[PDB]
């Protein structure tokens, strides 16, 4: 179907956003504080 | 005077027997024709009827005879086997968990074997019957929810096994005797620091409180509509008339929301089941995990302050400790 | 850790049982009576409602 | 052996064994937590030379 | 379209008040599901709610009074009818149905037997039957049905919603506050 | 080579261009000031006088 | 302190007006901390087992 | 919101104090006289709850716990910081459970139902007023009632149930204890029976009214009725608030030794 | 105004009567409570003999 | 007054009459347990006489 | 900006507000009277230099 | 419920609103003069 | 954001988020409020240096 | 893809996951002696406490 | 629910939850200068 390819490009670029903003989150927290 | 409270039934009406849905009797076959009991029938149906026996009960009444003979007979060996003493000493008499020192050996025959033998053919009976409930269950190409409303029990029961296991010692186990397993569930909440502190156990007193209450709402509102139909609760389900439209309009107009006339029981099941299930829980961790459950209660912020009812000084911190308890004394001594 | 026991980590997975549970009842107490009659339209609380269910019936 | 989906509903299979794996991931973290040599909240920043290790015996 | 209430003032939430007489329109108390119009079966495809003249099979159990014949007192102590005929359900043995001749006779009425109560609950001596929701008058407009072996899941509802809202619809003082 | 975007909103692959370049720039700038020492050495220049 | 001529309670360099008392909770109680500060005042653990 | 079934039975009538003033619904709750009332009740008790949270060292759900008074002020009511807090919230929650009893009555008035529900919640309205009315009253001190605080009011039982050394030797607690156990085994069957026979094996019919009978018998040898099971939910129930009001209410008005010990009679018996 | 067209003036008028009350009566019962104004005991001492409260740590 | 065809004299004054005797036997029972107004055991003290809280 | 009372009903959204906002002013009003520093019944006439501070 | 109808009602309960405030004012400077608590 | 209101009810999704900041913001106005650096009601005129700070190693 | 999963129920349930998630692991850290952040968050990494040996 | 009543929500909802957000930034940026937590 159209709306299985149109919302699925919304959901993994929202889905990378997401991750990487956490990517971020996770670096800042080693460079605060690392858990190794 | 007073409106029919549907609390007792005035006029009974007889017929044939019963005899009951054509089932496969292979293995096992029904016993009995069917028998009217008048008093019976006052409160409820009055057919003491046919009751199916097939391998699994055959074999559970079997075990559990079993079981139940060994306890009676080392209850009537306790008093030294006086009928008289056996009868007025019945609630004090009690089949004992074998000593602490021998952790999970065997222990002797006349200080806990019998109990281990009378534990394992009542545990094998239970399990039996849960496998004919199962069966007839199936039988009948009805679900298997009693099934597994049953394993619940039989998991809180199986905690009465395995945390004796777990903390190494069937000294730890339930004493088969009316007044003695009491006072077993008093000593086990005493030596493991108050257990009204145990969540899961707070939990489980939830669920058993809220089986009362969710009984009592389902009971009475069925008697209530009973006058419209509303105890053939299937046809209220497959067809929904007017009696389960009142049963629904009632709770949501009284509390603000309302189950169906089928999701009531799933409610009724839930919290019956779960009653069980916590409790096995909270019973799985008591000696394994925590060991003094007041001072997990205060570590997690459940314990309310009092005021100090006693101030101990320096020297009666040292006098007033104590010794953990030891053995008996196998001497008597002579000054 | 020292202040995560495992009474506690119990606790939260049975907390997180028994929400799911509560949902899953709620969907079937939905299952006749709705959806709901305001003058705003068809009304669903939370959970929405579910699916259909139909039953099976004996031949004649 | 392919023909287990036929046989087997492939999404009552995949939502079983993602709830599972799921279970058994939270449990093995859960008791990595709770042991000494691997409570690595707290002790992560020790190098395999100072991490606990159970009694010799 | 059938609702035969208007609302008693425009503020949502509000009660509403029945136009014509509430038994027979259906609402309130007095109002029915709509069942379907096909007789409720046993397990083996037979009428489950049957009178005891057409099953010779069922009985009366021994110590419990004959209804049959007996008098049925109203809610306004007058004698409404009397009993003819009972009606049981098959598939679990109970009185479900009192059959009932009118005074005037020539029609027949159907009693749900939830709604009787017999003399000091039963124990005494047991010679009328106390019917506290309907007057003997709305005996009258109790619906009828269709056949006389059978009855259906639609016509027990509407005689069951009829006599309950008979509790609140039958008097005056009924609908009114006890203050 | 220019194929690859045939069926693709430029808006989404633009999207999804951004967020990653802000990631990663954010990450590199971090890991730049921790290599560098900037600015905490002119930060205590500023402060300690 | 107390003022020497007023009798007046003085807080923080300043004199208060009204007979000034020290605010607590209900009937002293404080809230419990750490579970091993149970054993502030209590007596030290028991001994081992005679066995 | 109104479910589709809803709109013919909302109708005027059914009220036992009051009319048309408060005969209205406010969103799925029917408003009446008895509403109003358990709302100024619910109400006043919360906020006198809150009061005494605010009194006491912490904010802590668990260690909230607003206590009753000294037993010197026997059935007199208290100082406000002493005690009498306690008095007037239950005050409140008296009023606010009676009210709760004959709003539900009013609403099985209105909907053309027998009043069993009331009824069964009077059982545990009872059970309530025993611990801290009529208990209290006879031993002469409103300080024998239990405090409000969610782990407090355990320390209260455990305490009071080692007031008689070993409170389970009470022969009624006894009789209420096997009313509960024997309560939610039939709940779990009840429930059970009815979902296994409306959500069968699959691919098979939906059960009749016979199959239950049939089952339970061919299990047990005997089943009640569908009526009779409902019958015997409530009675199983009530019985459980009714024997424990019993329970409690004995200790101390009646019984103040140990409890083990009255078992004497037993054995003393001529035989 | 216009307010008494979407609400009953007659279901105002009660809830603002109890919401009032309970407000009163709270209040009421928060001072009773306290110990500078607990004026069935204290009502007869003057204003520089009221009790006022003063913080524990820094006494 | 018009407060009559709003509300119901008669469902009005049976409200009124429970209130003020709930509210009349509240602080009856307030003032007996207090030290200073407890009349049936001091209330021959003269004012000078009856206890004042601290 | 008046569309939004086209999506929620003006009734329902002044009963919420007023509950919620009820709700919330006792709530802090409560949680101030339990501090030390703003427990005004009690305190109240103190001036802020001799108010309750907590400790560094 | 018209509008000449709701006019006289909201005129007697914004007068009984502003009455009961004043009032309440008048208890509030009365206690004050007893026992001031700022 | 294409077709997020026509596959989502926009009236349930702002009641949901409403609810769901408001109970956050509850919570965690709630941990700040019983900690004891952040316990503002008592102690928030102390300047940053003689706030209360956790113990180190 | 998206057919035989209802993309409906896979976003209710993924952000429910992911909110449950984050909530047990921010709280977990915050019950810890090293990641005690509210009130240790000011310490420097060789300030922070560590595990026993 | 349409296409264009979708668009005027959508745009009306993104600026509410980006003020909402910039709001939000504003009072972390008055806390911390109050008591950073860093
Ligand atoms: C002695 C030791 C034991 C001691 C303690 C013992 C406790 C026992 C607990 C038992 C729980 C279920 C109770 C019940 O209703 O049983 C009746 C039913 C038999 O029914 P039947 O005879 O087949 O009848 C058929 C039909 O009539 C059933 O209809 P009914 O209405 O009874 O049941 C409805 C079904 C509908 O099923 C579905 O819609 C499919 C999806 C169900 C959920 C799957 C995922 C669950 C989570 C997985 C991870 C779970 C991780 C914990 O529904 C049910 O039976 C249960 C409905 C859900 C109940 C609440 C779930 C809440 C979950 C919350 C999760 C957290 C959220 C944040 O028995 C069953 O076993 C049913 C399931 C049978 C299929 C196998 C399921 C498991 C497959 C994987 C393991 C395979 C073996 C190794
Ligand atoms: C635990 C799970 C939670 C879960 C919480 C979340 C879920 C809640 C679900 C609740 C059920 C489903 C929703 C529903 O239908 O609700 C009913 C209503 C819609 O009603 P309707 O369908 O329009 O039907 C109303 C109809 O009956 C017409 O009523 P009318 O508007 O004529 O008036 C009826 C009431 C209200 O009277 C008014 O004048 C309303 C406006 C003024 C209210 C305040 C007046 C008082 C003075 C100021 C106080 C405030 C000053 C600041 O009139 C009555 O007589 C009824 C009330 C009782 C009166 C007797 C008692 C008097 C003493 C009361 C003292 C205490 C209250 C103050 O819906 C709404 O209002 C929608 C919004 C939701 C409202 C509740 C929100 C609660 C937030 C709680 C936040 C904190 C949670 C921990
Ligand atoms: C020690 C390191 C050196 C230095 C070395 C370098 C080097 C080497 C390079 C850069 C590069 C860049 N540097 Mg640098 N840089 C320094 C210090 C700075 C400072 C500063 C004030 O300290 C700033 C503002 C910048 C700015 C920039 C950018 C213009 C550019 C990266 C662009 C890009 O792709 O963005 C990503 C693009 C976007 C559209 C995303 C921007 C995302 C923002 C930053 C995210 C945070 C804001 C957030 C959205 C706000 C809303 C949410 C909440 C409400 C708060 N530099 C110091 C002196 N910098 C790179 C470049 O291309 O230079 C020409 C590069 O190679
Ligand atoms: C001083 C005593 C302690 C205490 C100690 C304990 C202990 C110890 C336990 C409980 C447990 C429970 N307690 Mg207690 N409890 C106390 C105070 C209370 C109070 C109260 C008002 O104070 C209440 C309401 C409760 C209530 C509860 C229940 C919720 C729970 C048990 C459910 C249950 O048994 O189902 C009944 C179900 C079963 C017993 C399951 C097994 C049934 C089996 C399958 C039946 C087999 C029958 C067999 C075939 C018959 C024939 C035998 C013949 C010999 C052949 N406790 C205090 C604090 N409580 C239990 C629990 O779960 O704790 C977490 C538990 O083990
Ligand atoms: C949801 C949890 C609740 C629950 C559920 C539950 N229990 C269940 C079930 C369910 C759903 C079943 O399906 C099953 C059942 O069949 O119930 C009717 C069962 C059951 N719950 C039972 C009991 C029980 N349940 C309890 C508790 C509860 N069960 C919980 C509250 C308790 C308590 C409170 O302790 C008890 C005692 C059984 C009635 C039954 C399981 C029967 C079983 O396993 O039997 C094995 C058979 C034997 C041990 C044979 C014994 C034979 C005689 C007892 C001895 C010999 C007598 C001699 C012949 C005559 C007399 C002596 C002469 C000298 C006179
Ligand atoms: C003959 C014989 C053998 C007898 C033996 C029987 C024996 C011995 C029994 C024991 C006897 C003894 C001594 C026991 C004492 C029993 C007592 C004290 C009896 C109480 C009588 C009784 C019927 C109980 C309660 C009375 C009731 C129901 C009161 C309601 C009165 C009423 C209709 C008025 C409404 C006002 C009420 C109820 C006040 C609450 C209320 C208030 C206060 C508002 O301000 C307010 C404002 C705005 C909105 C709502 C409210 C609101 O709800
Ligand atoms: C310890 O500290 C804590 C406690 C914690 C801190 C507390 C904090 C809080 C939260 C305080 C809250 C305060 C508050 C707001 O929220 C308080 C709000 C007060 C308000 C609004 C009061 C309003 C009163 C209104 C009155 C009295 C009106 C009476 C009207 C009358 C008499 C007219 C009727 C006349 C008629 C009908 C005749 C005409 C009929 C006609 C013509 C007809 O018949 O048609
Ligand atoms: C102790 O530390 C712990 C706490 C443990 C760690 C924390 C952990 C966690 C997990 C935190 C979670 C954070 C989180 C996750 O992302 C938080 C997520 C936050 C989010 C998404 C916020 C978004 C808010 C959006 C808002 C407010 C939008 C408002 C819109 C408005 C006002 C406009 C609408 C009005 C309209 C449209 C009117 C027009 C009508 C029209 C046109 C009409 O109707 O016609
Ligand atoms: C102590 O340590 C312990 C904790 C124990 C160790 C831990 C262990 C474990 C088990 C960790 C688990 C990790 C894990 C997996 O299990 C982690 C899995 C993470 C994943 C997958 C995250 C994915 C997130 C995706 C997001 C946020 C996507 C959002 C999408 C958006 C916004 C777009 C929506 C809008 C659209 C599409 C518009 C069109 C719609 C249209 C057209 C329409 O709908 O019609
Ligand atoms: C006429 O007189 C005779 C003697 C002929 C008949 C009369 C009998 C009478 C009067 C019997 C009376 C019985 C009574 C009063 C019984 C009371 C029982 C009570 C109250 C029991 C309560 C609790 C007991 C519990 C919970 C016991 C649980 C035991 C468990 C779980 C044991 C498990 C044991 C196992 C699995 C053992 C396994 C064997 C291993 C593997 C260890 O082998 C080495
Ligand atoms: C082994 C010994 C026998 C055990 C079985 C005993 C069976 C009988 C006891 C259980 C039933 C007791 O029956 C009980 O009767 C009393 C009247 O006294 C009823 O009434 C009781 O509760 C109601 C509920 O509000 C009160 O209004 C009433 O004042 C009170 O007496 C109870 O609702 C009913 O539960
Ligand atoms: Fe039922």
């Amino acid at each position: 179907e159209d709306e299985a390819r149109r919302f699925h490009g919304y959901f993994v670029t929202g889905t990378l956003g997401y991750i990487i903003v956490a990517a971020v989150a996770h670096f800042l927290a080693w460079q605060w504080r690392p858990w190794f | 005077m007073l409106e029919y409270q549907n609390l007792f039934t005035r006029v009974q009406v007889r017929t044939v027997p019963e005899a009951g849905i054509e089932i496969d009797e292979s293995t096992g076959t029904r016993y009995g024709t069917g028998t009217f009991s008048y008093l019976a029938g006052k409160f409820g149906d009055a057919q003491i009827g046919p009751i199916y026996l097939g391998w699994a009960g055959v074999l559970s009444l079997i075990f559990g005879f079993m079981a139940f003979e060994i306890i009676g007979l080392n209850m009537w060996a306790s008093v030294g086997w006086d009928p008289v003493e056996f009868i007025r000493q019945l609630p004090w008499l009690a089949l004992e968990p074998p000593p602490p020192q021998y952790g999970l050996r065997v222990p002797p025959l006349a200080q806990g074997g019998w109990y281990l033998m009378a534990g394992f053919f009542l545990t094998i009976s239970i399990l039996l019957w849960w496998v004919r409930v199962y069966r007839r269950a199936r039988a009948l190409n009805m679900g298997t929810h009693l099934p597994w409303a049953f394993a619940s029990a039989i998991f809180l029961y199986s905690t009465f096994f395995f945390q004796p296991l777990l903390v190494g010692s069937w000294s730890e186990m339930v004493p088969f005797g009316i007044f003695p397993h009491l006072d077993w569930t008093s000593a086990f909440s005493i030596r493991y620091g108050n257990l009204y502190y145990n969540p899961f156990h707070a939990l489980s007193i939830a669920f058993l409180y809220g089986s009362a209450v969710l009984f009592a709402m389902h009971g009475a509102t069925i008697l209530a509509v009973a006058r419209l139909g509303g105890e053939r609760e299937i046809e209220q389900i497959t067809d929904r008339g007017t009696a389960a439209e009142r049963s629904m309009l009632f709770w949501r107009w009284t509390m603000g929301f309302n189950a169906t006339m089928e999701s009531i029981h799933r409610w009724s099941w839930w919290f019956a089941v779960l009653t069980t299930f916590s409790g096995g829980i909270g019973i799985l961790l008591t000696g394994t995990v925590v060991d003094n459950w007041y001072l997990w209660g205060v570590k997690h912020g459940l314990v309310a302050p009092y005021p100090a009812q006693n101030t101990l000084t320096e020297e009666q911190q040292q006098l007033l400790r104590g010794r953990y308890q030891g053995t008996a004394p196998d001497s008597f001594p002579s000054y | 850790m020292q202040y995560i026991d495992g009474a506690q980590i119990a606790l939260y997975a049975f907390w997180l049982f028994f929400f799911g549970l509560i949902i899953y009842i709620r969907r079937e107490d939905k299952r006749e009576g709705y959806p709901l009659e305001s003058p705003q339209g068809p009304r669903e609380g939370w959970p929405a409602m579910p699916e259909k269910k139909t039953y099976i019936h004996r031949p004649t | 052996m392919h023909r287990i989906w036929l046989m087997f509903d492939p999404r009552r299979v995949m939502v079983a064994m993602v709830g599972f794996l799921a279970v058994l991931a939270l449990v093995i973290h859960f008791i990595l937590l709770s042991s000494q040599r691997y409570s690595w909240i707290e002790n992560g920043t020790l190098s395999a030379a100072q991490a606990p290790v159970g009694a010799s015996a | 379209s059938d609702i035969k209430a208007v609302p008693a003032d425009s503020y949502n939430g509000s009660a509403l008040i029945p136009t014509g007489d509430p038994m027979i329109d259906g609402v309130g108390p007095s109002s029915w599901a709509n069942r379907s119009d096909t007789p409720d079966m046993t397990f083996h495809n037979t009428a489950k709610i049957v009178p005891m003249r057409l099953d010779p099979t069922y009985s009366i159990a021994k110590g419990d009074p004959d209804p049959r014949g007996l008098p049925v007192v109203a809610a306004d102590k007058q004698v409404a009818g009397t009993v003819i005929e009972l009606w049981v359900n098959r598939a679990e043995p109970q009185v479900t149905y009192y059959e009932v001749q009118l005074t005037g006779s020539e029609r027949r009425v159907m009693l749900p037997a939830g709604f009787v109560q017999w003399p000091n609950f039963g124990l005494w001596g047991n010679d009328k039957l106390l019917v506290k929701a309907i007057t003997a008058a709305q005996f009258a407009n109790v619906p009828a049905l269709k056949r006389d072996d059978q009855i259906t899941l639609l016509e027990e509802d509407m005689v069951c919603a009829y006599y309950a809202g008979g509790h609140l619809y039958a008097m005056a003082e009924r609908s009114e506050p006890i203050i | 080579m220019h194929r690859i975007w045939q069926g693709m909103d430029p808006q989404i692959i633009m999207s999804g261009l951004g967020f990653f370049l802000a990631g990663l720039a954010l990450i590199i700038h971090m890991w730049a000031y921790s290599i560098t020492g900037w600015p905490k050495y002119k930060k205590a220049q500023y402060n300690a006088q | 302190p107390v003022d020497p001529v007023t009798g007046q309670t003085i807080i923080n360099g300043e004199p208060v007006v009204g007979r000034v008392f020290i605010m607590q909770k209900t009937d002293g109680t404080v809230k419990l901390g750490k579970w091993q500060a149970q054993y502030d005042g209590e007596p030290t653990a028991p001994e081992a087992a005679n066995v | 919101a109104m479910l589709s079934f809803e709109k013919k039975y909302r109708v005027r009538g059914g009220t036992l104090i009051g009319g048309d003033l408060f005969d209205f619904w406010f969103g799925p709750f029917y408003v009446g006289f008895f509403g109003v009332t358990t709302i100024f009740f619910v109400t006043l008790g919360t906020l006198l709850c809150v009061w005494g949270a605010a009194m006491g060292p912490t904010w802590n759900l668990w260690q909230i716990s607003i206590a009753p008074p000294d037993l010197k002020y026997g059935l007199g009511l208290a100082p406000l910081r002493e005690g009498g807090l306690w008095q007037i919230i239950t005050l409140c929650a008296l009023g606010a459970f009676g009210s709760w009893a004959l709003r539900q009555a009013e609403i099985s008035r209105k909907l053309g139902m027998g009043m069993h529900i009331p009824w069964a919640y009077g059982g545990a309205v009872l059970a309530y007023a025993t611990l801290v009315v009529i208990r209290p009253m006879l031993l002469g001190a409103w300080g024998h009632g239990f405090p409000y605080g969610i782990f407090s009011h355990l320390d209260w039982v455990s305490n009071v149930g080692y007031q008689y050394l070993h409170f389970h030797y009470n022969p009624a607690h006894m009789i209420a204890v096997t009313f509960f156990f024997t309560n939610c085994l039939a709940l779990a069957m009840h429930g059970s029976l009815i979902l296994s026979v409306t959500n069968p094996k699959k691919g098979t019919p939906v059960g009749t009214s016979e199959t239950e009978n049939v089952f339970f018998r061919d299990l047990l040898g005997y089943s009640i009725g569908a009526i009779g099971i409902h019958r015997l939910g409530l009675f199983l129930a009530v019985g459980a608030a009714v024997w424990s009001a019993i329970c409690i209410v004995i200790s101390g008005p009646f019984w103040t030794k140990g409890w083990p010990e009255w078992w004497n009679w037993w054995l003393n018996l001529p035989i």
